[PDB]
């Protein structure tokens, strides 16, 4: 339990810190989404190499049985 | 003996058209446009009890990150089918959609 | 007195908003890191599958090369 | 026409535990602890110019986000990858109970934070 003037003065302060935090949280999410774009790109490049290998694997096994 | 396979939202059959199926049948599947392979195989199998066994072997592709000068609310994520709310010249929204062997935003950024 | 109560009520609603904006950004950052970790772990396992397949390929070409070389040797032997 | 001893790599280690090498010699490598495969070709190959040919097939593993510190702040100085360090701080009027720093280290075939999040207590 606090006075109305006292509570409002600390809610105002907390609002300032939350604004600064959110502004930071949005730089970190931006960098995270950019990171995920890279790792997903690395995943697509894996399936490209993997698919080439399996086509070769399938053709190899066909010439043996 | 299995019946028709279930309808997946992320994959369709790769070498058959859509009947009954023998036990041990293994249908190969392909990820629908806007999805990417997330498991080493992409198969549905008919088990001894006449049911289809499979897990979720595709996942949503993700659009790239969307800054609006003098004015972007990501309500969910950047995944296929998600929407961003954009100050006022242009479009107010944009959706991650299939765009030429990949995904992309429906509309570019608006003018503030 | 009436102004102070109206000021406190306004800023309490303002801090309740900013708390939600951070909470939604926090969960969105957490889900974006778990999703990265999902792919990173899948790729580490997927490279193992890649390597097992390459080993199979190397063995396949080896068995094939040894087969044609033995067949050529017997055909050359029959011709002598 | 011959390669010398292979260079020592900071991101990978040779799979084999000779001083001259013939053109075409391929040596296989694996990523070091704290690293992860980023390419299909994890090999060094003796080129006809006498130099080993290779790319960087390993990249840093990444630690997950530490989490939010109640009544405090977590400073990500550089990144969240292997070798990097984060700093902890408490808000005014709170005391820090625990470590003020944490490093992304090798933890059981993966990466993790050396020290856990501290407690900011009044
Ligand atoms: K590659």
């Amino acid at each position: 339990e606090v006075t109305n003037e006292l509570a409002a003065s600390v809610w105002k302060k907390k609002v300032e810190e939350a604004k600064e935090k959110a502004s930071k949280l949005e730089k970190q999410l931006e960098e995270a989404q950019k990171d995920y774009s890279e790792i997903e790109g690395k995943l697509e490049q894996f399936w490209h190499d993997y698919d080439k290998l399996e086509k070769e694997n399938k053709e190899y096994a066909s010439q043996l049985g | 003996n299995c019946g028709p396979p279930p309808t997946l939202s992320f994959a369709a059959p790769m070498d058959i058209t859509l009947t009954r199926f023998k036990t041990g049948t293994t249908l190969k599947y392909t990820c629908l446009p806007g999805y990417v392979r997330s498991h080493s195989t992409q198969t549905l199998t008919c088990n001894s009890d006449g049911e289809w066994v499979y897990n979720t072997f595709c996942i949503y592709k993700r659009c790239r990150h969307p800054e609006l000068r003098n004015g972007v609310e990501i309500k969910t994520d950047l995944s296929f089918g998600s929407q961003i709310e954009f100050c006022l010249i242009g479009s107010t929204t944009s959706r991650c959609e299939v765009q030429d062997r990949g995904v992309g935003w429906s509309h570019p950024l608006p003018q503030c």
